[PDB]
RNA sequence: AAGGUAAGUAU
């Protein structure tokens, strides 16, 4: 259980890079409803990951237990 | 690859047949073969780093095993951890020997 | 014009009163909201 | 791509035989590359190493076409023709990068470094759009493969 | 709709007016990091912790 | 040198909008 | 520290607390004392010095910025040329000033602001307005005054300068600012502070804390490009010790299963490269490719874990057909280059 | 410190106005081997940036 | 549980042991098993045999 | 003092900078190639051309009727014993490294790397030790061998 | 005029 629920609140490789700017190197803005928004080296050179980095499942959203019950 | 080529064979009755690579053994050989293979993996850490085989927490022998180890020339950064800030003094050459 | 293709009007224009006064409004309750707020935050909802 | 293959079907050896594919033509993967310099330099030391790699040239360049730099990436597979001259996989990714009147130029380079490789010649009757080109070309063909039903079909077709 | 603007030469033109990077790091504890350069550099936007 | 951000109502006014874009 | 606030900006007194904690400005003071004292008893019998000492000095002497004490002290063999006090930086030297036997050197470090980062204006006013002073301390009439900047690591010195001393004092300095464990120190708190790194990444890494985890169903590949390029070394007592080329093998080791994938490469696609470590790696990713093209997507690797750090970018190159599989690294040498023995 | 980009450690602030940067703030300085040595941005004689 | 629990607590029963079965072995045993793993394999199947031991005993004794 | 006005370091100017020098290499390189890639009666004749097919097709019947070493080793002449061989494999270094191709042996460097730990553990010009660290015995080889 | 007090043990 402890090691299923770090799974799913552990930090994930794609929002690890989530939360990494490159220092120098202005990005234009991608997100036009808020400035704020950035993908950080997500996409961007300089990241080091030839490859693009992949969405780990055991993030995935799923409804409640007893939303399944109302379906 | 000189010893351990002997502890390979536990015993001149213990062949390697031609289909596969290590020679067959029983259960509890394997067992034997493995802890004197731990030994003489332990023997040249014990050697060559001049250090007790006891001396050896089961948490580093495993360390050992996988091929893990760390060294640290810096050890000054010791700073990271009447006040002995001014009292360390130093010693010449002079003082050495004159 | 679009037939003579020539020089007919002239159209001023101006900001309505009530466009600058929902801007006013935007700005004050992004900067009352901002007490336990990151400075990035705030200037990134102003640059916004 | 790779143009190495190996099947898989009391011995410890066990030698699978090494099979090349006469083409291999992988999606674009759009996005796939997150660090594009990276994976530029990379692909460059590729080429450097291995220039009698078709796999590498097509690779380097589909990744400036995928980047939208879509004119170094003929310069790239022009280059890679020049050191891969019989792949013809290098010259059929030629005949679709580079622009139509150039591309014909290509498929007319082609056939002067392999002959035999009906795929470009088929290649060649798109890339021409009249009648009578695609009349000169495919009949071309038969003079230097005349034993490939693939191509013959399209006499019927050439009139 | 697209994007109907752009902060390329805006962002240019800001860094240019600032002195560029010496003259903007100057005001900034950088040259106190010791990092030979700029350019292999990366923020983490939020601690690991 | 104050840093004060100035209004340009009549300053700034010689040049037009379409200046410095591209 | 010797850090002046200009106001209460309580998050930046926090940041500097932490910077600066076990006493880091003390330290960093008595290392580069230690420092100046090595440099300085190396080249005793050289620069004419009779013996150097470390003068006692307070253990907040660090502090005092309103004054200021010697921290070396130089005593000569015969005599010493002073020469007119001088920045660090000049080049002309006037040694005609006086004569002395004893030499003061004192280092000084401060935070500088943008607007008083100048570090050769402060050692000057500082050393005019120490020697000049009935509260400063010093143990002869001429001297030297190192000043560090550690905001901006700048450094300099000023005063006067017996021979064979400033182009010393100028090795040395850039040495110490360069190199230095409490100077380290204090770099490396202040990038965790600022939170900024000279590109060292955190990406799935093979350590000997997640070894355990490995032990999985899933489907894992041990590639190893040790034993590609490898030559046999024999050294002859008759005549000289002689390199013969062997053909190489790649690994591509299944713990699962227990296939081991050996790729045989002869000796003769070694013919003429100029660079043969990259051609390895490419040779052996091209290889790792093809195999993985090879198997069915049911035994197809999802996990590769590469022995040498080498190949990392070759196989994330010659895997970008196949992003659903995870390419580790291992910090951990496993023993994989041994199986050819 | 305001209209830094957010890449270089600032706020990134949009201005719609008229700020003057003062030219004591233009000014950085190095060190190299020949010693610390000075530069400004504003070679032009130009008003402040 | 209770009963077993305060036999533990009392000392009267050895405190239970983890239940390792072969994925598990590399979670609880996996320090160990670096060193000599055929010993750990041995004896985590020993204790896969005996927790399979009582339960075919009791059935047993039952019928 | 007269402050030396230096080159203004845009990071966003480089870049557009540097782009703009790759679009001006690739349109040179075009030209060039289509200076060169530009250089290359019976195609509307059915008849013909399927005369000279025939003609072809009886044609064919009538037809038918070491010394590469020169690289360096990161070890010493002594590390070996005459009376041993040793395998050398290549360092680890990265592809885009424009390093030589050194070459070690993994158990010599095993043993130096214990020598070195050793010496460390035991351990507990100007300025020697900041020096030397912060800015390895090897030799190459001499044709056959050295 | 301020919104600029480190706190803690010990005499």
């Amino acid at each position: 259980r402890y090691r299923k629920m770090k799974e799913r609140l552990g930090l994930t490789e794609i929002r690890k890079q989530a939360n990494r700017m490159s220092f120098g190197e202005i990005e234009e803005d991608a997100y036009q409803e808020d400035l704020g928004f950035s993908l950080g080296h997500l996409g961007k050179s300089g990241s080091g990951r030839v490859r693009q980095t992949q969405v780990n499942e055991a993030t995935k959203a799923r409804i409640s237990k007893t939303l399944q019950r109302t379906l | 690859n000189d010893r351990a080529k002997v502890i390979l064979k536990p015993d001149k009755t213990t062949i390697t047949e031609p289909h596969h690579i290590w020679p067959t053994l029983t259960d509890e050989e394997w067992i034997k073969v493995e802890v004197q293979l731990k030994d003489l993996i332990l023997a040249d850490y014990g050697k060559k780093n001049n250090v007790n085989v006891a001396s050896l927490t089961q948490s580093e022998i495993r360390d050992i095993i996988l091929g893990m180890e760390i060294s640290a020339p810096s050890q000054q950064r010791q700073q990271i951890a009447t006040s002995n800030y001014e009292t360390q003094t130093f010693s010449s050459k002079t003082e050495w020997r004159v | 014009n679009e037939v003579t293709k020539e020089r007919t009007a002239q159209c001023f224009l101006r900001v309505d009163d009530e466009s600058m006064q929902r801007f006013h409004n935007r700005v004050r309750q992004i900067l009352m909201a901002s007490g336990s707020t990151t400075f990035t935050k705030i200037v990134n909802k102003w640059n916004t | 791509t790779l143009m190495d293959m190996r099947l898989s079907q009391q011995t410890v050896v066990d030698p699978k035989g090494y099979l090349t594919d006469l083409n291999s033509m992988i999606p674009t993967h759009g996005g796939d590359i997150n660090d594009i310099k990276k994976a530029r330099l990379l692909l460059k030391s590729v080429r450097e190493t291995n220039p009698h790699h078709p796999p590498a040239w097509i690779a380097s360049a589909r990744l400036e076409e995928v980047t939208g730099k879509l004119q170094v990436a003929r310069n790239l597979i022009m280059k890679g023709t020049e050191m891969c001259p019989k792949s013809e996989d290098v010259w059929l990714e030629a005949a679709r990068l580079q622009p139509g009147d150039t591309a014909k130029a290509v498929v007319a380079q082609a056939v002067r470094h392999l002959p035999q490789s009906v795929r470009i010649y088929i290649r060649a009757a798109e890339l021409e759009t009249d009648i009578r080109a695609k009349k000169r070309v495919l009949r071309k063909a038969l003079e230097h493969v005349p034993n490939s039903v693939r191509l013959w079909k399209a006499a019927v077709e050439l009139e | 709709d697209g994007k109907l603007w752009n902060l390329n030469n805006y962002r240019t033109d800001m860094i240019q007016a600032l002195g560029g990077v010496e003259g903007i790091l100057e005001h900034t504890l950088f040259k106190g990091t010791y990092f030979p350069t700029w350019e292999g550099l990366f923020w983490e936007k939020a601690s690991g912790f | 040198p104050t840093g004060e951000v100035l209004s340009l109502v009549g300053k700034l006014e010689g040049t037009r909008m379409g200046d410095k874009a591209q | 520290t010797g850090i002046f606030m200009h106001g209460k900006i309580p998050t930046l007194k926090i940041s500097l607390i932490q910077i600066f904690r076990a006493h880091l400005w003390q330290k960093i003071h008595e290392s580069i004392v230690m420092d100046l004292c090595q440099v300085f008893d190396q080249e005793l019998d050289a620069l004419e010095i009779e013996t150097v000492q470390k003068e006692t000095i307070h253990p907040r002497k660090s502090y005092k910025m309103n004054s200021s004490c010697a921290d070396i002290l130089l005593f000569a063999s015969y005599k010493w040329n002073v020469s007119r006090p001088s920045l660090l930086a000049d080049s002309k030297d006037v040694m005609d000033s006086t004569t002395t036997q004893k030499y003061w050197i004192d280092i000084q470090l401060r935070w500088g602001d943008y607007d008083s980062h100048d570090i050769e204006r402060y050692a000057r006013a500082k050393f005019l307005d120490y020697t000049t002073d009935n509260m400063s301390i010093y143990p002869s009439p001429t001297g030297v005054l190192i000043a560090i900047d550690l905001a901006y690591n700048l450094h300099s010195a000023y005063g006067n300068w017996f021979p064979g001393s400033k182009p010393l004092i100028q090795q040395a300095m850039a040495k110490i600012m360069k190199a230095n464990p409490a100077l380290y120190v204090l770099r490396e708190r202040i990038r965790k502070g600022l939170q900024l790194y000279s590109s060292e990444p955190t990406e799935p890494y093979l350590s000997s804390q997640n070894y355990g985890e490995l032990f999985s169903n899933q489907i894992i590949w041990f590639v190893d490009d040790t034993n590609v390029y490898r030559v046999t070394i024999h050294k002859t007592f008759e005549g000289n010790l002689t390199t013969k080329p062997i053909n190489g093998a790649i690994f591509i080791f299944n713990p699962r299963t227990g296939q081991l994938f050996l790729k045989i490469i002869h000796t003769s696609v070694w013919a003429g490269q100029k660079r043969l470590g990259q051609l390895a790696k490419w040779k052996t990713a091209e290889e790792v490719a093809a195999l993985i093209r090879s198997l069915p997507v049911e035994e197809q690797p999802k996990q590769i874990i590469v022995t040498r750090k080498g190949m990392l970018d070759p196989l994330e190159v010659h895997l970008l057909d196949f992003p659903n599989i995870v390419i580790k690294g291992s910090e951990l040498q496993l023993p994989f280059q041994a199986c050819l023995k | 410190v305001f209209y830094t980009p957010k890449e270089l450690g600032g706020l990134g602030m949009l201005s719609m106005g008229h700020v003057l940067i003062p030219q004591s703030d233009l000014r950085w300085s190095k060190q190299t081997d020949v010693g610390i040595t000075h530069f400004r941005s504003g070679m032009s004689h130009e008003e402040d940036q | 549980q209770k009963e077993l629990q305060e036999k533990v607590r009392l000392g009267l029963m050895p405190p239970p042991e983890p239940k390792v079965r072969i994925s598990n072995l590399m979670r609880v045993l996996g320090t160990e098993a670096v060193q000599d793993p055929t010993k750990v394999e041995a004896h985590v199947r020993a204790q896969m045999a005996k927790r399979q031991k009582a339960h075919e005993e009791a059935n047993a004794a039952r019928k | 003092e007269e402050p030396v006005t230096a080159d203004v370091i845009n990071p966003m100017a480089l870049r557009q900078r540097e782009e703009l020098r790759e679009k001006l290499a690739a349109a040179k390189e075009k030209r060039l190639l289509n200076q060169k890639l530009g250089k290359i009666p019976w195609l509307d004749d059915t008849a013909a051309w399927i005369e000279r097919s025939r003609q072809l097709q009886k044609e064919k019947d009538l037809a038918e009727k070491r010394d590469l070493q020169g690289l360096t080793v990161e070890h010493a002449i002594d590390s070996f014993r005459e009376g041993e061989t040793m395998i050398l494999t290549l360092k680890d270094k990265g592809v885009l490294q424009e390093e030589e191709d050194v070459l070690v042996n993994v158990n010599l460097v095993d043993k130096e790397r214990a020598e070195k730990n050793v010496e460390l553990r035991k351990k507990k010009a100007q300025q020697k030790p900041r020096s030397i660290l912060s800015k390895p015995h090897s030799f190459r080889l001499e044709q056959g061998g050295t």
